[PDB]
Order: C-alpha cells, then structure tokens, then sequence
DNA sequence: AAAACGCGGGGGACAGCGCGTACGTGCGTTTAAGCGGTGCTAGAGCTGTCTACGACCAATTGAGCGGCCTCGGCACCGGGATTCTGAT
DNA sequence: ATCAGAATCCCGGTGCCGAGGCCGCTCAATTGGTCGTAGACAGCTCTAGCACCGCTTAAACGCACGTACGCGCTGTCCCCCGCGTTTTAACCG
C-alpha cells in the first residue's frame, strides 16, 4: 500500500485516481499524489485540531458544524483561506460593536 | 419593570450568535424559491436538500450583508441601519449589476 | 456508488484526539473540504504545468501549488512533511 | 429567385412555386457554387480532399 | 406574496448580524436584495439541471451554482 | 518562429465590422488576451460540467451550458443562436 | 480550411487542437470547437463594434485603450461580463 | 498616460521582491503590468473611499473611509 | 528616502482625483502606501513563486498576469 | 410557536449654528526623471542525445462500501440556583 | 447606594437516533513486466534589461496664506423599541 509505504494516513491510490479522472495533465508523476495526500492529511489534522479544542472549550465532546465554524473563523488565517467558503449550519463569531453597548 | 430601549436588542443579538439553527422560516422559503424558479422554467422540480442548501446560502448572504450594513452605519456614526447603508454595502461589494 | 474520505478522517481524528468523534454532517462538511482543497491544489498544479509547457504534474508542481495556495503559517510545515513523505517513500 | 425563374416561367402561375417550396426549403443547406460542387464531391466519395 | 420572508425574520437575521437597530424600510429593501440573490443562484442551478436533462435540482447542482458565484457551500456533498 | 496569437482573425473580423478602421500591435494584444481569457473560461466550464455529469467527452451542448452560465444575459441568447447556426451547418456537411 | 468552409472568421481547427492539448477531456466533439469559435467570433465582433463606435464618437480613426475600456465600461452588458477585469492603459469612465 | 510614477514604482517593486528572493531580475513588461494593476486597484479603492465619505456626509476622504472600503472588500 | 515614499503625495492625489475624490486628508497618504505595499507583497510573492517553479531567474509579465488573475483581477495587454 | 397590530415611550436623527484645525492653493525652488546614450553579460530560449520515468496490460489480493445492529451521548424538561438591571 | 423581577444558567433525569463497530464480498488495488517518449542534461547563439550618465525640464518639496468644511454641541420631533394582546401559518405525525 503506497499509503503505508509513504507513512501517510490518507489514500495515495485514491488521490492518484482523482488526479487521473480530473484530467489535470497528460501524465501524473509518481511522487505527486503522495505529496498531495500528505498536504490534504495535514490540513485535515489541523482543522480537526482546532475543532476538537473548540469542542473541549465548549465542554462538549463532539464535532458539530458550529465547532467547525469556530475552528475556521477564530484562526485569523483560516478565516480568510475559507473566507469565500460558507460552512453549513455554522453561526458567526460572537462579536458586537463597542459603540453598540449600553453606556 | 419596563425595559429600556436597546438591552433586549443586545440580548437577541447574543442569543442569535450563540444559536446556529436556521432562522428564515422554512416553508415560506420553500414557496418563495418554488415561485422564483417557476419563472425560469415551467414544470420545474426541487428536493429538500436543494432547498435547504439555497436557504442556508441565503442566510449566509444576509448575515454577511448585515455585517457590512451595520459596520457602514457605525462608520457613519449611525447605530440604526438604513436602505442607503445596505445599498452602499452592496455597491462596494460589486453585486449591484 | 458513493466515494468519500470517511475512514481517513476517522483515522486522523482517532489518531490525534482519541476522545472525540465526527458526526455524519460534520463528516459531510469535511468531505467537501478535502474535495475542495484537492480540486484547488490540483487545478493550480494543472495550470502551472500548462504555463510551463509541462505534461506532468510532478511533486514539484504540487510543491508550487501548495506554497502558492496556503499563504502564511502554512506551507512551511506542510511542505516540510510533504517532502518528508516523498523522500522516505523513494527510500522505501 | 433565379432558380425559381428558371423553373417556373410564368410567375403568375403560383402552383409550380408552391410545389417547389419543399425543394428550396431543404436545399438551403448549400448556398455557394464551390460548396455545391463539393457536395456532389462528398457523394462522389472518390477518396478526395 | 413577497411577504413570506417576514419582518421578524429579517429582524432576527440582522441581530445575528450584530445590528442593534433596524430602520423600517430595511425590511422591504432586504426582501428585494434577497430576490436578486435568489435569481442569481436559481439561474445557474436550473441551467445545471437542463444540462443533466433532469427536472429535479440536485444538491450537487446547488453547490455548483453557488461555487460559480464564488460562495462555496460545504456539507451538501462534494 | 510560430507565435500563438489571434492576430489575423481579429483583423479579419475588424475589417468585416468596420472596414476602414485598423488595430495596432498593442490593441491586438489586448484583443488576443481577452479572447484567450474568455476561451479559457468557457473551456474550463465545459470540462468541469462534463466531469460533474461523469461524461468524458466535450461537445456543442457542453459549450451551450458553459456559454449560458458565463455570459450574463441579453447576449446569452445571441451567443447561443450564432453558435447553434454554426453547429447545425457543421453537422450537415 | 474548416474556418473558411464555416464562414466564421476564427480557426476551428486550431481551437480543436488546443482543446485536445489543454487536457480538457480525452476526446472532443466535432461541434464543440465550431460552437466555441462561433461564440468567440460573436463576442469579438460585439466588442470591436462598440470600440469602433466609441472611436467615432471621439472623432478618431484609431482604436486605443481608452476606446476599448470606455466601451466595456459604458456598456452594462460587457461591464457585468468583465467587471473584475482591468484593461491596460485604460482610463476611467 | 500613467500616473503612479515610473522609476519610484520600479524601485519599490525591486525591494519588495528582494525579500522574497535575491538576484531576482524583473522584466520591463512585468513592471508595466505591476504598475497598471496597482493603478487600477488604487483608483477603485479611492472610488470606494469617496463613496464612504459621501455616505458619511463628508467630501474629504479619511482613514476610516479607506479602512471601511477595505474591510468590506475582504482582503483585510 | 526609502522608496515606499517614492510614491509621491501628488501621485496619490492624481489617483484620488481620477477615482472621484474631491479632497484628500493628510492621513490618507501613509495608508495608501500601506495598501499599495501589501498588494505588491502579494502579487510579487505569487510572481516569484511562478519563476522559482519555472527555474527562471527573471520575473516575467506572464507571471505577473497569472498572479493577478488568481488574485481576482485579470490584466489584459501583456498576454502571450 | 410564531406572526401581526397597537399603544406609549425613550432615545436618537436630523438639522442648524460656531469655531478652528486642516485643507487646497499659489510661489518658485530643488529634485529626479524620461528618454536618449554608453559598454556589459546573465541567462534566457532553443536544439539534440539518451536515460529513467511513467502509461497500459494481466494477475493477484486486501482495503472500502453498504448493510446491519448497539448503546453512548445529546437534546429535552422541570426545577433549582445565577445573574447582571433599572428604579427610586 | 439598594434589592426586586425577569432572563440566564447549573445540575441531572429520561428517550431517541445516529456513531461507530462489525461482517461480507466488490472492486480496484498492488506487483510484475514491457514499451514508448517526455524531460534532464549538455551545449550553443543571441536577447534584452541590468548598472549608470546626459540634459532638459516637468514635477515634487517646502513654505505661507485664506477659508470651506470637520467636528462638536444643542434642540426638536419623527420613528422606531418593547412589550401585551390577538390573529395566523405552520407544526410534523
């Protein structure tokens, strides 16, 4: 299994399939799908990290779309890497304008 | 005791950032999307998942637009939001075809 | 016939936060996220190859694609481990 | 109009043009001399360019 | 019959948006803006269905109409 | 050397629509880049659509759907009409 | 020539060649290049017509960046097609 | 004619590229493209900023105006 | 001076007048240099990445155009 | 469970009026910069040889998908404690 | 400065549905080999965009002046809040 032999947890063969049937180039190199699998794996791990930490801080042991939404938006960077993305049934960060407070 | 104007408004704000369930009323949105697609193709067909996706992207649009409108009013030393605020928000955004 | 990154998201989560899980709808979001990032990276690699008169999407094309999609605080660590995977694959 | 004049000499006698209507309807697929010779060519099929 | 998107609904969406006060005309203008956005997404969706030859908009066709306008939706397939 | 540009063809169209007017090297470059952008966009749309329909071929109906999505409207009908006349007249010969 | 027999000013053959070489799909329909060339020709004709009209309004026989950009931006149709596009050396409406 | 000023722009571009790479060697066409794109961006942004001032009942643009324009665009 | 200041106050002025600005505040100029600065960082970053991939030691107008096209503002005129 | 009407009520809009910082506007300087012109030589951009690389094809099998089935866990409720809020 | 009255909040109880595990056998994976040809590499000719310097002169800098507008303050009165109450459309079997 190329996933095992490349030490990954994502499917080397599957990303190779998808690079084929997407018609992205006439040929696909041997190393490219492994690298792409690694990148996808690590992005997966990191967004899941933020989600799990959000769940723990919510005292709450389950990833739901709100938890993914906070994991995406609270990070200053992933907010705008997924800025054009809309996570389904994730609310918005609880921000309120300072002038819009009773005083 | 009579609540002063504004505090329950903040309360609804906080409640609706805490909550996450959809907020546009779903059967009226079904009727609206059905009659809006009718004009684009007679004898047209929707499913629940597709209508849910439309309603939910719609909710995303309107919350983002209201971020922009509120923020524009705040920049204009305005706490209310006005149609001019919405129009400005949109026409900087570029969706005013 | 459905095709998804189900067991792989599960395996990553059970590897890194063993006490947590991933719901069905959270999984659907995650599947869309993986498919979307894959489409963006692969499309950029294809465009890079077309620009460079290249008929192969090599690890170098994926290198440039990831470094050029993920803008800062990403694609330093991600590139380092991607290269680590490709290198020790070639070793093994 | 030159074709229909070469066919039906008496313009007042509409009946010939009426029966010719399908012909000119279905023959519009060619509108140039070179294309017409070339269509006789496609049906000639003599391994030609 | 545009009134289906009701005044409390626009109100609450604004409160999710952080609005503290809402002028009266916001409701009508907001429904109008909503109509425009809906036209924009339905046009692409029904186009995708006509491509598929089918009658019924699939969630995939929804997602693709939405990704056309640079507003990607996550969760509904991929 | 053989350069990849839509020079002569844009010239031909310009003389057809405005025989007196001419276009210079720079403006030909503007037209060439614009046509390449539009053409890349349509072809990418067609390929994406064939993919999402699991169809591994491209055709006039793919381009139908691509043009109809891309062109905003009130030239969508015109572009479809002229493309259709071209494709029926092709399939004849 | 496919274009000359087609009565379109754009290269159907070279469009087919690029569709093959662009990794867009493994096979390309016969009518797809024809349709795409037709739409490209139509859009170029429309923009060139508008540019020539702007040049006439400006009393100039020469179509310059300001003519092309002024056409694209005055015309709401092309404006919505190329709103997020910038024309080199092009002035403001 | 172009208004962001030629040689100053080229040197600004040179030191910006210096950080990303060394012995990096631009093209004249590349510099022209960069200047034209930046010109277009800034004219668009000042158009937005003037909208913002006009809505705030002001004729002179302001810092807050340009930051409003940016954080509604989204790059901020 | 440092070349960020090379973009002169009259240049910022002419930009604003083209975009329709009647008056410009003295605080505008620093921030215009800032937004110009960040946009150039982005576009040059993508362009240099393109060259580095191409094994080319010379930024190219096609690279700039490709970078701008990704950032969302296609530039016509320098195509090839 | 939510929308829709209605009433009094507070809060804030909008307009006006003043003052003063800030702005635009000359006035010419000093500055620097087209738009020529110098001499490079980095490094294209192109060709040609030959290798490892990758694309297809059987043959073999083990990861994934759908189906099926449990039971933790979340949403739910009432009831109880926490809480930020004027009001006088 | 103070405490009454709504909303928010803590815990834990019971019910239900989906998550996560298991099972089979489908399908594409994984060797193993072969062939063609795309790229790496080496090498050459030639482009072109440095680095600077003239020279004229448009443009930028600095400074000084006058006044149109930014921001603040005050005042009035339209226009919403924030309930309570009464319809109403919707709710999910």
């Amino acid at each position: 299994t190329r996933s095992s032999r490349a030490g990954l947890q994502f499917p080397v063969g599957r990303v190779h399939r998808l690079l084929r049937k997407g018609n992205y180039a006439e040929r696909v190199g041997a190393g490219a799908p492994v690298y792409l699998a690694a990148v996808l794996e690590y992005l997966t791990a990191e967004i899941l990290e933020l989600a799990g930490n959000a769940a723990r801080d919510n005292k709450k042991t389950r990833i739901i779309p709100r938890h993914l939404q906070l994991a995406v938006r609270n990070d200053e960077e992933l907010n705008k890497l997924l800025g054009r993305v809309t996570i389904a049934q994730g609310g918005v960060l609880p921000n309120i304008q300072s002038v819009l407070l009773p005083k | 005791h009579r609540y002063r104007p504004g505090t329950v408004a903040l309360r609804e704000i906080r409640r609706y950032q805490k909550s996450t369930e959809l907020l546009i009323r779903k059967l009226p949105f079904q009727r609206l999307v059905r009659e809006i697609a009718q004009d684009f193709k007679t004898d047209l067909r929707f499913q629940s998942s597709a209508v849910m996706a439309l309603q939910e992207a719609s909710e995303a649009y309107l919350v983002a637009l209201f971020e922009d409108t509120n923020l524009c009013a705040i920049h204009a030393k305005r706490v209310t939001i006005m149609p001019k605020d919405i129009q400005l928000a949109r026409r900087i955004r570029g969706e005013r075809a | 016939r459905k095709e998804s990154y189900a067991i792989y998201v599960y395996k990553v989560l059970k590897q890194v936060h063993p006490d947590t899980g991933i719901s069905s709808k959270a999984m659907s979001i995650m599947n869309s996220f993986v498919n979307d990032v894959f489409e963006r990276i692969a499309g950029e690699a294809s465009r890079l190859a077309h620009y460079n008169k290249r008929s192969t999407i090599t690890s170098r094309e994926i290198q440039t694609a990831v470094r050029l999609l993920l803008p800062g605080e990403l694609a330093k660590h991600a590139v380092s481990e991607g290269t680590k995977a490709v290198t020790k694959y070639t070793s093994a | 109009g030159e074709i229909l004049e070469h066919i039906c000499y008496d313009v007042n006698d509409w009946q010939m043009l009426e029966m010719l209507k399908p012909c000119v309807e279905d023959g519009f697929v060619i509108q140039d001399r070179e294309t017409a010779l070339d269509f006789i060519g496609r049906r000639g099929t003599a391994l030609g360019i | 019959n545009i009134q289906g998107i009701t005044k409390p609904a626009i109100r609450r969406l604004a409160r999710r948006g952080g609005v503290k006060r809402i002028s009266g005309l916001i409701y009508e203008e907001t429904r109008g803006v909503l109509k425009v956005f809906l036209e924009n997404v339905i046009r692409d969706a029904v186009t995708y269905t006509e491509h598929a030859k089918r009658k019924t908009v699939t969630a995939m066709d929804v997602v693709y109409a939405l990704k056309r306008q640079g507003r990607t939706l996550y969760g509904f397939g991929g």
